[PDB]
């Protein structure tokens, strides 16, 4: 047999894999968290987008901190042997390293740990992708004119830079998700995932700017952040 | 426009 | 003129740009920080590697926290107009978000801020690359068998995952740097930088494992981490 | 092998 190259994840398993979409819109009153208008638009876009990539999409809405954890645990214990990859999309309130259940927060690290190389072996060596639309703090960008590591093969696609707010439009959905779906829709059959994510960075960075009656929140910008510990190139085809 |  | 595409940083300015290499090997006794054996090997490899990419390399050894800051400030105030890109390589002790001067620590964010879109305008819209060989904590991986955002166009290439130790060999140099130079040497004229960094992830993840007489530090693994807020593809040619 |  002719010479072979090994630069890309094997994405030709019988299944592309799960796409779990956690859509938190409505929060228990006691948390003091606002209702996240527009997030349903994000959830629908993602569902359709990842449907077309041939992912087995599971939408979950309005989950408690307990339900998020139990869900992630249960999913990490499924047999992923026939699956190429895993995708988990989190839409909620957040702070740095944290996303909100409807009744309180969960550590991102606690969610991702379920899928570590040593804790879910049917996903070992396969790409584990986490896409997070949530704040990472309260800063505003004013813009300017024989063994593998257990943390290997994780990619975290953050909506925003570390420490910063992330922006969501109540009508159109969040800047990040809408841009992400557009680029997946447009480039998933021709670009490796990092270059797709890089077009998402540019789209968000250049095409969006906030409008507010409050000068503190007006004319602000956003740059998403790619957190990659992938060891191969990922192509959805 | 709102923040998360 | 024929149709044009705008997916890659313009890297055909008269100059590739600066490559600043901060090589901290020897630390004031009062800090209690060990001497970083092997780091000179890293500094030499990087110098040669970035020399061949046509960067204007400046090596600095054993800088105080004050000297690091004053250096970064001074460099950010140079006229970068004729330069395509900026590169800063930090070799030292570290913790999460921090690198060590010889006499104490500096915030990574304080170094990178000098180069924000709004604070160094001759680098606005151009790639600003920070390569960090330093610990990010004390965890060990046991392995398993009209405006742009001011934070846009930054890339941070971390030697290790968040929260984790990073490994350096006293004879051969650090796993990360040696792998990085090898892949730059081998792929800089054919791959975009993210795919180069992805080969670095794999090389580090698969080819290295620690050997220690202390069972706590023996047979440990490492995965570097790509922190990208780039808005375009970067090719060194 | 040493840690930084």
């Amino acid at each position: 047999s002719g010479i072979s190259l090994d630069n890309s994840y094997k994405m030709d398993y019988p299944e592309m894999g799960l796409c779990i979409i956690i859509n938190n819109k409505n929060f228990h009153k006691s948390t003091g968290m606002t209702s996240r208008s527009g997030t349903d638009v994000d959830a629908a876009n993602l569902r359709e987008t990842f449907r077309n990539l041939k992912y087995e999409v599971r939408n979950k809405n309005d989950l408690t901190r307990e339900e998020i954890v139990e869900l992630m645990r249960d999913v990490s214990k499924e047999d992923h042997s026939k699956r190429s990859s895993f995708v988990c999309v989190l839409l909620s309130h957040g702070e740095e390293g944290i996303i909100f259940g409807t009744n309180g927060p969960v550590d991102l690290k606690k969610i991702t740990n379920f899928f570590r190389g040593d804790r879910c072996r049917s996903l070992t060596g396969k790409p584990k992708l986490f896409i997070i639309q949530a704040c990472r703090g309260t800063e505003l960008d004013c813009g300017i004119e024989h063994k593998i590591p257990v943390e290997a093969d994780f990619l975290y696609a953050y909506s925003t830079a570390p420490g910063y707010y992330s922006w969501r439009n109540s009508k159109d959905g969040s800047w990040f998700i809408q841009s992400l779906c557009a680029m997946l829709k447009q480039y998933a059959d021709k670009l490796e995932f990092m270059h797709i994510l890089t077009r998402v960075n540019r789209k968000v960075a250049t095409e969006f700017e906030s409008f507010s009656f409050d000068a503190t929140f007006h004319a602000k910008k956003q740059i998403p952040c790619i957190h990659s510990m992938l060891t191969k190139e990922l192509y959805f085809y | 426009d709102e923040v998360d």
